[PDB]
RNA sequence: CGCGACCUCAGAUCAGACGUGGCGACCCGCUGAAUUUAAGCAUAUUAGUCAGCGGAGGAAAAGAAACUAACCAGGAUUCCCUCAGUAACGGCGAGUGAACAGGGAAGAGCCCAGCGCCGAAUCCCCGCCCCGCGGCGGGGCGCGGGAAAUGUGGCGUACGGA
């Protein structure tokens, strides 16, 4: 049958190794037919099939990731993987809110000083 | 040589694949140009380096 | 406070007290190896001067560098060409010899970066110097608003450009009629710009 | 006896493949490569060949990685997000 | 104190082991060499043939990282048998074939109608 | 080789002066770069004069321009204390204010 | 000697992080010629030029006078026109060669050490609470640990300041 993404992510994750495993077994006779010199109509399926893996294999490798950085959604410390990875450079700048961080003899002058609106005339 | 490394037989594992013709069927397609195997490099004459 | 007398204290290097003291460095200092960590500044007035502050994220290191002009690197003469670059025992270095530390110190300890350096003993054969370094990654750098722009990259190996108080020096650079060659960003800009031609549309 | 009778004794090979830039210019006796320098830590590269330099740049290979952060750039580097579903 | 020795040597300092507050990974990679692709498929050239009906051996092409005791619990599990000894070579072609002889208590006959050559 | 009348020249192009040639055909594009930041700068300061802040009245050095009169870069502090208005809140209001400038006249 | 501080100096697969390399059109810091010209050639010129080395950024550098000027004075840095092929340098030969002022583009100022006052009034890490958490952020609690009196933080920088 054509396996499909969606319908994959509510199984159990033991009954997608059910399901992987005997895909990975069928399709094992698939290239012994290729040598064999079998059908043409089965050499066309074993596309479908590495795709079929790789759509199993995918949804392992997806559902174990978000239950990961859930699990490290709350903790200080987080795994390399689960950390953002973009573009070293503004990685090693400042957070969001380091930036804005005024010093006290610079706090002062806005309050004291403040930039006002105006206008002049002709 | 009789004698060979891994990195030597991998090597010339893939320079002898790369010597067989195109198939038969390759200037059946719409686009193409290619006429046949400009790349056949034949043991006597290219020497392959090394 | 103590800070003004050791001012002074350090401008009579020809009295008594600082004799016997730089020679006793300068002994200590000779038998270490030429690059390692000091832990706390032997001049404690110079360092607060040239911006240091007794904090954690503060590093100084102390080496030395050998004394003497530079020789040309080249084969026994090897000066094939016209009598004018023959010289090759009186030449000398564009730079000096403290701006020659600030470029070992942070090449060796590349995490960090240069603040300033400052002198505290010479030899007839060495120059010692200590050098301020930043690590720009420390909490105490990082969230303090004055001390953050080390933490920016453009400020990357400041002592590689020259931008130091020691390898400012080196540039011929500043206001004022002595240093007309050096007008715009830098002696490179200054002829750059006065070697173009500016060839308009309607010229 | 220079010539044709002196290419008869050609055996030994003195360079090989590097495992870095990929030409058979490793020195064996030297143990370094010609051509980029394996055991130094910088890629050997001069300004008097042009040529030589645009044979082996960034735009040059696969780029696996590099095309990416292009891709990624127009959009501001996003992460944690997906498009909304159906 | 004495020193019995006119030598110093470094004393023996105490080093903890590694106490780390996250994993570097996340997860552990999965193993890509599973038992089924170590094996890709087997050979029918009747110098194969030839190989079975004598010396009551299996020919296959296996992965080149696979060694002689992968190859022998792979063919173990798979097709329910065990193994007698694994000879392997590689082919100038680029993958390993590997000759897999059978214990005389099976027959390499039956197997290959199992599996489909013949 | 000189002909029979004419000038003795000094032409400055016994450098390699063809790779350092600057063109001007950028000219017409930065001009619209210059009135499009323009632009967006007023709307910025939407009630304030696009101009910014405004320049005292300066007499001219090198006795050739001493009876010209431009716009300087600054008032001064004695100007200021005068007219009684703070230096730190005048140029809040729009004044141009260095302590660099002397008074004396 | 036992016991206990402190200073120097080591060991860590110690806890948490950082640098390496590539590109290098533009930029900064070094090093740096000879072809060529002078109808030869050696100072010069080519030329701070090619080549070589290191370091960044989206711009870099410079930058808010130990300035220019001698006027009734201007007033951070950078770029364009002009100054000007001028002052000036040069076997005063070939050749080289700025700067002030003026008109424009733009225009933003500031912070320390020191001087002193405030009971270290300061900062980092680890644990807990609350709230967002792909930039762990803030606030509260720590007879929790540490840094800091060999000086952190606030007022305060030449235009004066307490
Ligand atoms: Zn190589």
């Amino acid at each position: 049958a054509k396996i499909k993404a969606r319908d994959l992510r509510g199984k159990k994750k033991e009954e997608l190794l059910k399901q992987l495993d005997d895909l990975k077994v069928e399709l094992s006779q698939l290239r012994v037919a290729k040598v064999t010199g079998g059908a043409a109509s089965k050499l066309s399926k074993i596309r479908v099939v590495r795709k079929s893996i790789a759509r199993v294999l995918t949804v392992i490798n997806q559902t174990q990731k978000e239950n990961l950085r859930k699990f490290y959604k709350g903790k200080k410390y987080k795994p390399l993987d689960l950390r953002p990875k973009k573009t070293r450079a503004m990685r090693r700048r400042l957070n969001k809110h380091e930036e804005s961080l005024k010093t006290k003899k610079q706090q002062r002058k806005e309050r004291l000083y403040p930039l006002r609106k105006y206008a002049v005339k002709a | 040589s009789s004698h060979k490394t891994f990195r030597i037989k991998r090597f010339l594992a893939k320079k002898q694949k790369q010597n067989r013709p195109i198939p038969q069927w390759i200037w059946m397609k719409t686009g193409n140009k290619i006429r046949y195997n400009s790349k056949r490099r034949h043991w006597r004459r290219t020497k392959l380096g090394l | 406070g103590a800070y003004k007398y050791i001012q002074e204290l350090w401008r009579k290097k020809q009295s008594d007290v600082m004799r016997f003291l730089l020679r006793v460095r300068c002994w200590q200092y000779r038998q270490l190896s030429a690059l390692h960590r000091a832990p706390r500044p032997t001049r404690p007035d110079k360092a607060r001067r040239l911006g240091y502050k007794a904090k954690q994220g503060y590093v100084i290191y102390r080496i030395r560098v050998r004394r003497g002009g530079r020789k040309r690197p080249v084969p026994k003469g090897a000066t094939y060409g016209k009598p004018v670059h023959h010289g090759v025992n009186q030449l000398k270095f564009a730079r000096s010899l403290q701006s020659v530390a600030e470029e070992r110190a942070g090449r060796h300890c590349g995490a960090l970066r240069v603040l300033n350096s400052y002198w505290v003993g010479e030899d007839s054969t060495y120059k010692f110097f200590e050098v301020i370094l930043i690590d720009p990654f420390h909490k105490a750098i990082r969230r303090n608003p004055d001390t953050q722009w080390i933490t920016k990259p453009v400020h990357k190996h400041r002592e590689m450009r020259g931008l130091t108080s020691a390898g400012r020096k080196s540039r011929g650079l500043g206001k004022g009629h002595k240093f007309h060659h050096t007008i715009g960003g830098s002696r490179r800009a200054a002829w750059r710009r006065r070697n173009t031609l500016q060839l308009h549309r309607y010229r | 006896t220079k010539g044709t009778s002196s290419f008869g004794k050609r055996r030994n090979k003195t360079h090989t493949l590097c495992r870095r830039c990929g030409s058979k210019a490793y020195h064996l006796q030297k143990s370094t490569c010609g051509k980029c320098g394996y055991p130094a830590k910088r890629k050997r590269k001069y300004n008097w060949s042009a040529k030589a330099k645009r044979r082996n740049t960034t735009g040059t290979g696969r780029m696996r990685h590099l095309k990416i952060v292009y891709r990624r750039f127009r959009h501001g580097f996003r992460e944690g997000t997906t498009p909304k579903p159906k | 104190k004495i020193r019995t020795s006119p030598t110093f040597r470094r004393p023996k300092t105490l080093r903890l082991r590694r106490q780390p507050k996250y994993p570097r990974k996340s997860a552990p990679r999965r193993n890509k060499l599973d038992h089924y692709a170590i094996i890709k498929f087997p050979l029918t050239t009747e110098s194969a043939m030839k190989k079975i009906e004598d010396n009551n051996t299996l020919v296959f092409i296996v992965d080149v990282k696979a060694n002689k005791h992968q190859i022998k619990q792979a063919v173990k599990k798979l097709y329910d048998i065990d193994v007698a000894k694994v000879n392997t070579l590689i082919r100038p072609d680029g993958e390993k074939k590997a000759y897999v002889r059978l214990a005389p208590d099976y027959d390499a006959l039956d197997v290959a109608n199992k599996i489909g050559i013949i | 080789a000189p002909s029979r009348n004419g000038m003795i020249l000094k032409p400055h192009f016994h450098k390699d002066w063809q790779r350092r040639v600057a063109t001007w055909f950028n000219q017409p594009a930065r001009k619209i770069r210059r009135r499009k930041a323009r632009q967006a700068r007023a709307r910025r300061i939407a009630p304030r004069p696009a101009a910014g802040p405004i320049r005292p009245i300066v007499r001219c050095p090198t006795v050739r321009y001493h009876t010209k009169v431009r716009a300087g870069r600054g008032f001064s502090l004695e100007e200021l204390r005068v007219a009684g208005i703070h230096k730190k809140v005048a140029r809040t209001i729009g004044i141009s204010v260095d302590p660099r400038r002397r008074n004396k006249s």
